[PDB]
DNA sequence: TCGTGCTGAGTGATATCTGCTTTGGGTGGGTGGGTGGGTTGAGGCAAT
DNA sequence: GCAGATATCACTCAGCACGA
């Protein structure tokens, strides 16, 4: 009756996820070599799993990075950009 | 002609601490000896004692298995009993097939009834002794003693201790299931073709049942503060220690205080689900509890009892 | 008719049955004899008559059941056969006594008798396998007849401490006495017998539950798996009573006299192929650590130590107040939005209230595992699907015992067995069938193993009892068999493969370690097994591993850390040629995302994992880590939830060997990533999505240049 | 021949080969042997004085239109001490076999005995071990135990189901005979005719019916030790043996210990216990029988 | 070297279904109602 | 008309082999 909601590229490619993501990444996350890597390893998750929950509340955190995953191998367009972001630093 | 798949049962995960204490308390049983006036095996003779005179029950003291192994063997046992006990058995049971092998099966004509030997370990001489009153949550699954007085003693019951079904719609059969509190019947038949899945016939023929006696004690008169309701417990005897404590008389009990649920809401076939003004509600979640609560109720299961309180020729024999 | 024709069948086997005989409670003597009565031989030869004519044309298991049901075997055939034992025992006694004392009346009939018995034995214990071409009448007394051989087992083990086996070897003394020149086709039949009595014998085993599954999961669920009979315990058919029955009845010299005296004394065809099953089965699930190590209790005191310092972490998640205490957490968001979560300890730590908002989440994603049990292929539980870390436990006497025997068998006639099978299966490599494939390469296997370990631990020993190992039939015959199954895709023999490989290797390495000078013979060997099909093949094997069983991709490790190692040796200490040999190139070939894949599936499984393997793992990490700097490959997520997972106070043991490891690790991919993410903004959105393929960035991509 | 016609000897009877007592006593060969075997011990059987003591007790069973054949214990295991024993271990389905041979011994003296009554129930009189209420265990499930105790209750004669016959509400199937158990009511599951889970009814005017009563045995006041708690157990009488007894009297009651699943007993205690209760064989009250009795003998003194 | 169409498999939501009482007892009441039923007897204690 | 326990059907997804 109802389609599922599901992770497509469409929902990745909105204002919403990468480019929220692109935005604002490297402020939030910090590694300092004074604190342990278990620190570390814990903020990097940390604000991923809050963007993946602002994102896709559906799915879980470990349940995410593998349709990430799985998207990423599949989608053209994911495939355009992805390549699209790095053709710019080369430009840079 | 029919899709099926298969669990087997090496896929099982052993526990290490279990069969480690398993290991040392075959060891203690063995190999433990104390100094008479000689040195003797004390557990390896009581076992050819029991062989000899065709006994279910090992007494087993306390104190010996604190002084073994520095200790390690008796914190073990006594801080988690309920989850140790069937290694305990598993231990004895390899010691008495290495010396007495005649005593694991049952004692002009043939008999078919051999059954295998339900062996039962006491333990006593435990260094504290407790009250009623005493009786705490924090100590549920370990062994330990208390004292108290008999009040009441029902009737001896059989216990359904290891069933055996058979299926209805191809009467094939399944033996050995496990009974933890209530009446628990089998869920998927092990004959690949079959479907049944819930029809089951109890073979109350092959089945295997134990004694059981439930005795009520209430804490001793001087024990309780003065002008104090006292505060009873429920004790439950198995085995060969049935019809050995009686009303009135003040016993000493050793064994494992455990918790027994309200079987009632779990699922129990025929009957029907179901002070403290509604504050008593229990804990609910479990799929089998589609919307009831589970409330506790504190027991206890007893392994040793003791008693605090015709002519010449037969008077004489006693007589030392 | 069909019901009435079984009602029949069962009711002639009843009376037959009740024919053989019975014990003479008529006698004073009260260990009441077994009797036997005056057509016991006719009754004997009726039963087999009776399978022959039913269990195997008529393709039907109902005799087997019937036979069963009445207790034949535990309460007929064990009387006459033991009876018979202890009348050539008093005989032998009054020979040795007085020669010319000879009171066996009958005896051509008593041995007639025996052997009749103790062929009947053997084929009520043949093994079961289920196949798809089976009936389904073959089909539905499958428990039922498994149930029944473990109850026959356990009186075989138990009856009279079993001197069925004592009668067997009596009747084998009796057949070798005879001259090898003398003998006849009739006595290689009856040692066969013997041989197969004392293989189904150890092999009987308990069954598999199996469900049908037409209709979904109910809501009920599985109860238990239990498959054992009523009145039988592991514990009667465990591997440690079958040790302590042999050792009482002095079994295993028997064994010691065939193997030694093979190609000696003996024919080769009816003897190879028995001792070989029976001791591919004698160690099928025995693990080489536990033979090389009170003891009890000081074991017993770091396992409560251990147990009592994951209480402590458990205990750092759970609320001082009771359940229904209450208390409500509204953690904020930076995008000024507010999620509640509940608990007491969410209150004052972030990653806890973290973690209980993901686990709240109700969602799973799929997870399909379509695994094979190895009955459905004919298979015997071995350590091709056991846990790892099942370990069988030993009594001190039994485990001696056994150490002694597996000691002296590979000091005496391990080399010429070896020898005697691999040339037969040479002569006969077309129609091997899975079984005796997996058979023989794990009875290679593992003696390798135990011959390695025993060398390491101590220099008494000699490495040279394994010559056969690296003679070279023995190597293109395990090559031989790898690459078929390869081709044919047949996992389990791969496996199988795999394993005897890993143990080659592991061989060869060790022989060059103690003698380079007389390793220019072992130089020949290592340039067969490095062909670049080989080569290829191994470096596949690590890719597909991924989507199979734990165990499987255990072997992947093992294989390739060997592989590693000796291409490393062998090309430091020469130039190595099968084309000459570079490890560079051979490195890079293992560089792929697959093996990267399937390394991160075995390490999600570190709680049931041993040290070695831990040590190993991280050892190629670092390998891929640095020496070939593709830090690329392990800038993937699945790694960094696993990192913080291991590295968490619930997680892997804090004052354990392997966290040493797992922190080094982490501390240097840790510093390396954020160097890299320093330099390249663009890698915060490649650390979810695999690496591209595009010719244009790709090198930019990996490299950073 | 055919093979189900063919019966062992005396002997083999004692040669068990079988898991249980039941089942070796149920096959078809043994089944047959242990029926000719009871009815010889009935044909054969000769006091002292060589009177054939159970073919005059069969005569003045016929002559009062009775249903009972009291047999001796004793007799039995002094002529064929292995029937005893299977008595003994596996009363139920010995005593079947026993009322089929009794029936057919005395339709050899009554030929159309049959018309007046149909069934001969046989009662075991003198069970060389006896047992109190104390002394009862698990052990003692499912045979044959003789017991004394004091009646102290009593209910009404009322009629019970022999034979049932159910039916169906889904597609209406109606079920075929059962026997109705005395202490647990017949259960069905699923149909055999639609072959559906769908629920049930109890159909089929035509039905045999049986008397029952229950009355409650509790031990001697005297054999009690001092001051302790009576036992009282619940006892089952079927046709032939209501109103036998009467509360306040003395009897000593040889009959099945069975037990069977209550679920009121597992919710209230809070394990798996089963109800258990004695279905009586025969009833006696408690030389001899009465001394107030007298003979014709004793009326001329 | 690899991309995509076909298939078996398994949950999710939804269809029918039984049940909607239940129960002996005064801290469940009598505005829930008797067509849902409840029929002691000994022993202890205040009043006198 | 209403809540709960139960079983039915339909739809969509990850693996597989072949062809491009
Ligand atoms: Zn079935
Ligand atoms: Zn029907």
């Amino acid at each position: 009756r109802r389609p599922q909601v599901k992770l497509t590229a469409e929902k990745l490619l909105s204002d919403k996820g990468l480019p929220y993501v692109l935005k604002n990444a490297h402020k939030r996350i910090r590694i300092s070599s004074k604190k342990n890597s278990y620190d570390n390893l814990s903020n990097i998750i940390q604000f991923y799993q809050l963007w993946a929950h602002e994102l896709f509340p559906k799915a879980k955190f470990k349940d995410f990075m593998k349709i990430c995953q799985t998207v990423g191998k599949t989608d053209p367009v994911l495939r355009e950009y992805r390549v699209s972001l790095f053709r710019d630093e080369m430009g840079m | 002609s029919f899709k099926s798949r298969a669990l087997n049962h090496v896929k099982k995960v052993d526990d290490v601490t279990g069969e480690k204490v398993r290991e040392a308390f075959e060891q203690f049983l063995e190999d433990f000896s104390v100094q008479s006036t000689e040195v003797e095996k004390v557990y390896r003779a009581q076992i050819e004692f029991m062989k000899i005179y065709d006994l279910n029950t090992i007494y087993i003291d306390y104190q010996h298995l604190s002084m073994r192994e520095n200790g390690a063997l008796a914190m073990a046992i006594s801080e988690q009993y309920y989850r140790f006990l069937p290694f305990l058995q598993k231990g004895l049971r390899r010691v008495v097939r290495k010396y007495a092998p005649e005593l694991l099966n049952t004692s002009t004509s043939t008999s078919p009834e051999q059954t295998e030997r339900v062996f039962q370990i006491s333990f006593f001489n435990l260094p504290t002794v407790h009250r009623i009153r005493d009786i705490r949550s924090e100590k549920i699954g370990s062994l330990l003693s208390i004292s108290g007085t008999v009040t009441r003693t029902s009737e001896v019951r059989p216990e359904l201790y290891k069933a055996s079904f058979t299926c209805d719609m191809c009467r094939a059969i399944v033996d050995n299931v496990e009974q933890s509190f209530k009446y628990t019947e089998p869920t998927f038949c092990p004959n690949p073709s079959c479907e049944n899945r819930a029809f089951w016939t109890l073979n109350v023929t092959r089945s295997r049942f134990l004694d059981w006696q439930k005795v009520r004690i209430q804490e001793n008169a001087n024990e309780i503060p003065t002008g104090s309701m006292p505060r009873t417990l429920d004790v439950i005897l198995r085995g060969d220690s049935v019809e050995r404590a009686k009303p009135g008389d003040r016993c000493k009990f050793t064994g494992v205080e455990i918790v027994v649920p309200d079987v009632t809401q779990l699922g129990l076939p025929g009957v029907k689900p179901s002070t403290t003004e509604g504050l008593n509600s229990g804990v609910t979640g479990l799929r089998s509890l589609g919307v009831r609560d589970l409330t506790y109720k504190i027991s206890f299961l007893a392994c040793h009892v003791i008693s605090i309180g015709r002519d010449q020729e037969v008077f004489l024999n006693s007589l030392s | 008719a069909a019901d009435f024709s079984l009602t029949v069948l069962r009711a002639r086997i009843a009376l037959l049955a009740t024919a053989i005989g019975g014990p003479d409670y008529t006698s004073q003597i009260d260990p009441p004899p077994y009797k036997l009565g005056d057509d016991c031989l006719a009754c004997l030869k009726d039963l087999k008559r009776w399978f022959k004519l039913v269990d195997d044309q008529q393709k039907r298991w109902d005799v087997a059941m019937a036979v069963a049901e009445y207790r034949i075997l535990t309460d007929d055939l064990l009387p006459i056969l033991i009876d018979w034992e202890n009348k050539c025992s008093l005989a032998a006694k009054l020979a040795k006594n007085n020669p010319d004392h000879e009171e066996f009346r009958n005896k051509a009939y008593y041995d007639k008798i025996a052997l009749n018995c103790l062929q009947l034995l053997v084929l009520m214990t043949w093994p079961l396998i289920v196949t798809e071409q089976s009936s389904s009448n073959q089909i539905t007394l499958y428990g039922e007849l498994k149930k029944h051989q473990l109850v026959y087992k356990k009186t075989i083990l138990s009856m009279e401490s079993g001197k069925v086996l004592r009668a067997a070897i009596r009747l084998a003394l009796d057949v070798i006495k005879i001259d090898r020149l003398s003998r006849t086709p009739r006595d290689n039949m009856v040692l066969k017998l013997v041989l197969n009595f004392f293989r189904n014998v150890i092999a009987i085993e308990p069954g598999e539950f199996t469900i049908n599954t037409k209709k979904s999961m109910p809501k009920k669920g599985i109860t238990s798996i239990d498959t054992l009979p009523p009145n039988v315990s592991m514990d009667d058919i465990s591997l440690n009573t079958v040790i302590s029955s042999f050792h009482k009845n002095k079994v295993f010299g028997f064994l010691l006299t065939l193997t030694s005296s093979l190609s000696k004394e003996f024919d080769q065809d009816f003897i190879n192929i028995p001792l070989l099953e029976i001791m591919f089965y004698f160690t099928k699930d025995v693990n080489q650590e536990l033979l090389f190590p009170t003891s009890a209790g000081f074991e017993l005191s770091k396992l409560l130590q251990k147990e009592h310092q994951m209480r402590k972490n458990v205990i750092k998640h759970t609320s001082a107040r009771h359940s229904r205490f209450g208390g409500l957490l509204s953690i904020q968001t930076p995008d000024k939005t507010r999620l509640t979560v509940s608990g007491s300890q969410a209150l004052v730590d972030e990653k806890i209230a973290l973690q209980k908002l993901d686990d709240s989440k109700k969602w799973n994603k799929r997870i399909i595992k379509k695994h094979q049990s190895v009955a459905a292929e004919g298979l015997p539980n071995s350590l091709l699907n056991s846990q790892t870390g099942k370990a069988i436990f030993f009594t001190e006497s039994n485990g001696k015992h056994f150490k002694e025997f597996i000691n002296n068998f590979i000091d005496s006639g391990f080399n010429i067995l070896l020898h005697s099978v691999t040339n037969y299966f040479t002569t006969e490599q077309d129609r091997m069938v899975t079984l005796e494939q997996v058979e023989y390469l794990l009875f290679f296997a593992w003696f390798v193993k135990y011959q390695l370990l025993r060398s390491k631990i101590d220099n008494s020993a000699d490495i040279k009892q394994v010559s056969e190992a690296l003679k070279e039939v023995t190597f293109i015959l395990v090559s031989s068999l790898l690459r078929s199954a390869y081709d044919l895709k047949n996992w389990t023999v791969t496996h199988a493969g795999m394993i005897a490989f890993n143990e080659l290797l592991n061989l060869v390495s060790r022989t060059k370690a103690a003698q380079e000078e007389d390793s220019t013979d072992i130089e020949f060997i290592v340039s067969r097994l490095f062909s670049d099909e080989r080569i290829q093949l191994l470096s596949n094997l690590p890719k597909i591993g991924s989507k199979y069983s734990l165990q499987f991709m255990k072997s992947c490790i093992e294989l390739t850390h060997s592989v590693l190692k000796v291409l490393e040796q062998y090309s430091d200490d020469k130039t190595l040629v099968i084309i000459e040999v570079n490890f560079q190139k051979v490195q890079a070939n293992y560089m792929t995302e697959p093996v990267i894949e399937t390394y991160i599936n075995f390490l999600e499984r570190f709680r049931e994992l041993e040290d070695d393997s831990i040590k190993k793992v991280f050892s190629f990490f670092h390998r891929v880590f640095v020496q070939a700097k593709e830090q690329a490959l392990l800038f993937r997520f699945d790694l960094i939830i696993l990192l913080r997972e291991m590295l968490s106070p619930d997680g892997l043991d804090r004052m354990s060997r392997s966290r040493k490891y797992v922190s080094q690790f982490s501390d240097y991919f840790l510093a390396r990533l954020k160097k890299r993410l320093k330099k390249s903004p663009a890698w915060f959105v490649g650390l979810l999505f695999p690496p591209l393929h595009n010719s244009e960035v790709g090198f930019y991509q990996r490299y950073g240049e | 021949i055919d093979p189900l016609r063919e019966e062992l000897t005396l002997e083999s009877l004692s040669n068990v080969k079988a898991n249980s007592y039941s089942e070796w006593i149920t096959q078809p060969n043994v089944s047959r042997t242990i029926a000719r075997e009871l009815k010889s011990f009935l044909l054969e059987y000769t006091d002292e004085t060589g009177r054939s003591v159970y073919g005059a007790r069969i005569r003045t069973l016929g002559e009062m239109n009775s249903e009972s054949l009291e047999v001796n214990y004793r007799h039995l295991a002094e002529s064929k001490a292995i029937l005893a024993l299977f008595l003994a271990k596996c009363p139920e389905e010995m005593l079947k076999i026993f009322d089929l041979v009794a029936m057919e011994a005395t339709e050899l003296h009554y030929p159309d005995y049959a018309r007046i009554h149909s069934e001969i129930h046989v009662r075991i009189s003198d069970f060389p071990t006896i047992y109190s209420l104390r002394e009862l265990r698990e052990s003692n499930l499912s045979s044959l135990v003789r017991v004394t105790g004091v009646v102290t209750r009593r209910t009404g004669v009322f009629p019970q189901l022999k034979y049932v016959k159910f039916n169906c509400l889904k597609c209406g199937s109606i079920l075929g005979p059962f026997f109705q158990d005395s202490n647990e009511e017949i259960r069905i599951s699923f149909c055999t005719n639609c072959k559906s889970k769908g629920p049930f009814r109890v159909n089929g005017e035509k039905t045999v019916y049986r008397n029952y009563q229950r009355v409650t045995l509790q031990e001697a006041p005297g054999t009690v030790p001092p001051g302790r708690l009576p036992r009282h157990r619940e006892v089952i009488l079927l046709a032939d043996l209501v109103d036998v007894s009467k509360p306040g009297e003395e009897v000593e009651v040889t009959g099945i210990y069975k037990n069977n699943y209550d679920g009121n007993l597992n919710a209230k205690n809070g394990f798996p216990v089963f109800a258990t209760i004695i279905e009586a064989n025969s009833i006696k009250r408690r030389e001899g029988l009465d001394v107030f009795s007298w003979t014709e003998e004793e009326e001329r003194e």
